[PDB]
């Protein structure tokens, strides 16, 4: 008895065509139909998602399709299904409609209140689209209805698309405290999977559904890509009973070929690869003929041929705002001059005062010539 | 030099007929059909400063219909506050100045000496950095190497070293003077040891030379040429900084001792030359954006840009797209464009519709 499992799942980017390449179009569209397939086969009694299905706003003919199939699929067999459109998918002249409506009867689109019966147990639920940081505020408004709303149910839960502050230290319209006590937020945006306890309650980022950038490669390996299920039975949850499923993906290496011992370790990864891999970084000049040998384990190489010339770190970080007042001073030295001195003669200059004086002073002062 | 636009209000001006527009701050962009209206608002702001200098057709800027021409343009400017106002009645205008509420400067004459030192660059300048007119994103690099470094020398600070040389030059000729009548002095002047005014000749000669020496410091061949030198590096930095984000088959671009643009392809070095359009585009738009990080604090102006777009692809339209947004050593970028990406990403969304030849402005978000 008393049983209810759900299944949140977020940035699919359906449609997202990587580095012009009718290969990774079809990958995302892969690892994105291998969810629904899983999914399927867990029958989970809702699906939450949070957000970004498609990557543009009018999306390809054939991604529109690919979705409207498997959301036909997950309310056919009986599965509810939730979702807050992202960036991606707000329509920016209202007139036109986001593709998300494409999906409207297969899919509940929230921005407000509402209640799902899961074995009698009454669960609530809110979420909204992508706001931008610009109308930030008309939104604390928003989630202060739903922590309102909300405070009558035990079980809560939040769905948002946008970033917030500890978890992106980057770009993000939203700030760790600045949001109400829930039971589990299922959020979007963030592409790297994070999950991890937040206000009594567990906090999660499903993540994307396949490597939309390089650097998500790293990240790929020590988390893997894929959804969350989550079991919602006992009155309470923890990190243990939010199980996460995985997903195969296109597979990313790095080389940064110097040497021969490093031609080497380059094949060591082309080969001991799963499929044909995407291979990015630095490549020395005088190894490039002898890459294009690979040119058939390969998919694709968007890796750098670095001119034999340079042997250092280019993406090296070496802040430099030229204090102009220190240099003219440091430099002024280097050739004999009082640069304390010729520095105080150029403010000098410019804001038109009495140099005579600045000169009959230092002249008398300290010039011992 | 930290300029940003207000709104701005004109009437008769082109298609214009009568509008005010609203400037509010970061990702700014125009946007309509073909002539909708959307260069004009930005023509106009050029006019309200700097108005057309020589008696030039008047008959350009003024609806067809009409007889007057009236502009005016609110811009926070250093901190303060101005408006400057120009107009136009058959055959006579002037220009108004008012500061704060206070006015500095009010005439034709008055008003233009007077706009050129609250920012600070002529009426070149101000197309060469703080404008960029449509068909001209590339102008830059397309200049000939000595009006590269001229215009660069202006933007970067080095304009106002070449002030202090040739001031430098004047202010060696009082203490030489002075030397000349000390001379004059000890004209008919061994167990012979030197005098007090013997002993000054000399101090005062020493100077001279200590004057001098400090004089070629501020020279073009002097310290004007270390800061430059010290300032490519860096720009370059920014510069391949932006242009990766652009995924184009390049190792990096290296950038001169004299602002020249070299594209390092894996056999071979590719100048701007050889480069395609959209591929210049990309560089020249890379450049402008590299050259206002470098100078990040030293002067954090506003910027106009007028169909950035031009030429760009799909793919690069949006990866420029993503540039922008990442951007942040200017406060106000202005945008002008007609085209999908730029407007999804946008803080306001400024729209221009066309009723027939007149036409309306009627802002967003
Ligand atoms: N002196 C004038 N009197 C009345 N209308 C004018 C005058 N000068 C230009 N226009 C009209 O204003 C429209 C162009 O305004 P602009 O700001 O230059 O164009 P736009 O909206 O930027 O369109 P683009 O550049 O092709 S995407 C054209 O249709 C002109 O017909
Ligand atoms: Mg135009």
């Amino acid at each position: 008895g008393s049983h209810m499992m759900f299944v949140h799942i977020a940035d699919n980017h359906l449609g997202y065509r990587q580095y012009n390449l009718d290969d990774r179009e079809k990958d995302i569209y892969d690892s994105f139909k291998l969810c629904i397939k899983k999914i399927l086969e867990i029958k989970p009694d809702v699906v939450l998602h949070s957000g970004d299905l498609f990557n543009d706003l009018r999306p390809p003919v054939k991604a529109l399709r690919i979705a409207m199939q498997a959301f036909k699929k997950l309310h056919e067999n009986n599965i509810k299904v939730y979702i807050v459109a992202g960036n991606h998918e707000m329509p920016r002249r209202l007139g036109e409609e986001s593709p998300l409506a494409l999906l409207k009867d297969y899919v509940k689109i929230l921005d407000g209140k509402d209640v799902i019966n899961v074995n009698g147990e009454e669960i609530f639920i809110c979420g909204t689209y992508y706001h931008k940081k610009s109308k930030r505020e008309e939104m604390l408004d928003k989630l202060k209805n739903f922590e309102s709303e909300a405070k009558n149910y035990k079980k809560k839960i939040l769905m948002l698309h946008q970033g917030i502050n500890p978890y992106i230290p980057l770009d993000y319209e939203l700030e760790h405290f600045d949001l109400p006590k829930f039971s589990y937020y299922a959020l979007g945006h963030i592409h790297k999977r994070i999950l991890e306890r937040f206000n009594d309650g567990i906090l999660a980022y499903s993540g994307s559904t396949e490597i939309i950038y390089r650097n998500e490669y790293e990240d790929y390996k020590k988390e893997g890509k894929g959804f969350y299920l989550v079991d919602f039975s006992g009155n309470d949850l923890d990190i243990s009973d939010i199980e996460k499923i995985d997903i195969e993906c296109r597979e990313f290496v790095e080389v940064n070929i110097k040497d021969k011992k490093s031609f080497n370790e380059a094949v060591n990864k082309i080969e001991r690869c799963k499929n044909k891999p995407v291979v990015f970084g630095k490549i020395k000049r005088e190894f490039k003929p002898w890459f294009d040998t690979l040119k058939d384990k390969i998919l694709i190489n968007k890796a750098i041929i670095v001119d034999d010339e340079f042997i250092d770190m280019p993406d090296n970080v070496d802040i430099e705002s030229l204090n102009i007042k220190e240099l003219l001073v440091d430099y002024a030295n280097r050739q004999g001059i009082d640069g304390d001195l010729v520095l105080s003669l150029y403010k000098a200059l410019l804001n038109n005062e009495n140099w005579k004086e600045l000169l009959d002073e230092y002249y008398n002062t300290k010039f011992r010539g | 030099m930290s300029m940003i636009l207000k709104e701005i209000r004109m009437n008769n001006f082109k298609s214009h007929v009568n509008s005010r527009i609203k400037f509010e701050k970061g990702i700014v962009a125009i946007i309509g059909e073909n002539g909708s209206g959307k260069s004009s608002i930005f023509e106009a702001v050029f006019f309200a400063l700097f108005g057309a200098g020589s008696n030039f057709n008047y008959d350009t800027i003024i609806t067809k219909g009409k007889k007057s021409v009236y502009v005016e343009l609110d811009f926070e400017v250093n901190g303060n506050n101005y408006k400057i106002i120009r107009e136009y009645d058959s055959g006579r205008g002037g220009a108004k100045l008012y500061k704060n509420g206070k006015p500095y400067a009010t005439t034709i004459s008055a008003v233009n000496k007077a706009v050129n030192e609250i920012l600070g660059v002529d009426r070149n300048m101000f197309l060469n950095s703080i404008y960029i007119k449509q068909g001209e994103i590339a102008k830059f690099l397309s200049l000939k190497p000595s009006e590269k470094l001229e215009t660069v020398a202006k933007l970067l600070g080095i304009d106002e070293f070449e002030k202090c040389y040739q001031k430098m030059g004047e202010i060696v000729k009082e203490y030489e003077k002075r030397l000349e009548r000390i001379e004059g002095e000890l004209n008919y002047k061994r167990l012979k040891e030197m005098s007090n005014l013997e002993k000054e000749k000399e101090k005062l000669t020493k100077f001279v030379e200590y004057l001098d020496k400090v004089r070629r410091i501020f020279g073009r061949n002097g310290f004007q040429a270390y800061l430059r030198e010290k300032y490519v590096p860096l720009i370059q930095k920014y510069l391949n900084e932006a242009f990766s984000e652009f995924d184009l088959p390049y190792s990096f671009v290296e950038l001169t001792k004299d602002f020249e643009v070299r594209v390092h392809a894996p056999n071979g070095v590719l100048t701007i030359d050889n480069l395609s359009g959209g591929e210049q585009i990309a560089v020249a738009l890379s450049l402008r954006l590299a050259i206002a990080n470098a100078l990040i604090g030293n002067r954090v102006e506003c910027i106009i840009l007028d169909e950035p777009t031009v030429y760009l692809d799909e793919n690069r339209r949006a990866k420029l797209a993503e540039i922008f947004r990442k951007v942040k050593s200017i406060p106000q970028m202005i945008i002008i464009t007609h085209h999908r990406e730029l407007e999804d990403v946008a803080d306001v969304i400024i729209n221009v519709k066309k009723d027939g030849n007149v036409s309306k402005v009627k802002i967003n978000g």
